[PDB]
């Protein structure tokens, strides 16, 4: 189904150039959310009272009102070990790195 | 600039049927989210660490999508109906007005 569901994706630190002040992990799997935000609103993707608004006003009328995004809802941290400002060696968690469930807003 | 901003929106309740439960109001300004998120480290969106890195990893694969524009501050309205003994009632309803955008 084009509805919004997970999907994969993964993150190559070295093809954008941290290689320089992260040590590991240089790859990581974040995921991200595409498809389709439409009735019916799975409730399980506890949409948000504006969304379900949002999601009516678009199925009256497409035009001058869009319908809502497939994001994500829940994330998790990683925690990356890298080279400081300072030039020391820190692991640090991140906070919101890895989609766990996607919904509509 | 057509990037993430907040938008118009009004829902009248004679148009949808309900305003014979709604004594009041007559409508509400909700509001929705849309538009471009080039650049989600942008201070006045407000950014998840996830919006960034997959706009970043859009800006080099296509196939990714970039971030969307979706609400991120929402606040309750009230509304006034009729009592099962025809007293007039206020009731809170939260996440109903947008009011501030963001990428995620």
């Amino acid at each position: 189904k084009a509805r919004c569901s997970r999907k994969a994706l993964h993150v190559n630190f070295k093809d954008m150039g941290w290689d320089d002040w992260i040590i590991a992990p240089l790859e990581y799997e974040a995921f991200h959310c595409e498809g389709l935000c439409e009735f019916p609103l799975r409730s399980h993707l506890e949409p948000t009272n504006h969304a379900v608004i949002q999601t009516l006003m678009n199925s009256m009328d497409p035009e001058s009102t869009p319908p809502t995004c497939c994001v994500p809802t829940r994330l998790s941290p990683i925690s990356i070990l890298f080279i400081d400002s300072a030039n020391n060696v820190v692991y640090k968690q991140y906070e919101d790195m890895v989609v766990e469930s996607c919904g509509c807003r | 600039k057509s990037s993430c901003k907040r938008h118009p929106l009004y829902v009248d309740f004679s148009d949808v049927g309900w305003n014979d439960w709604i004594v009041a109001p007559p409508g509400y300004h909700a509001f929705y989210c849309h538009g471009e998120c080039p650049f989600p480290l942008a201070d006045h969106l407000n950014s998840t660490n996830h919006a960034i890195v997959q706009t970043l990893v859009n800006s080099v694969n296509s196939k990714i999508p970039k971030a969307c524009c979706v609400p991120t501050e929402l606040s309750a309205i009230s509304m006034l109906y009729l009592d099962e003994n025809e007293k007039v009632v206020l009731k809170n309803y939260q996440d109903m007005v947008v009011e501030g955008c963001g990428c995620r």
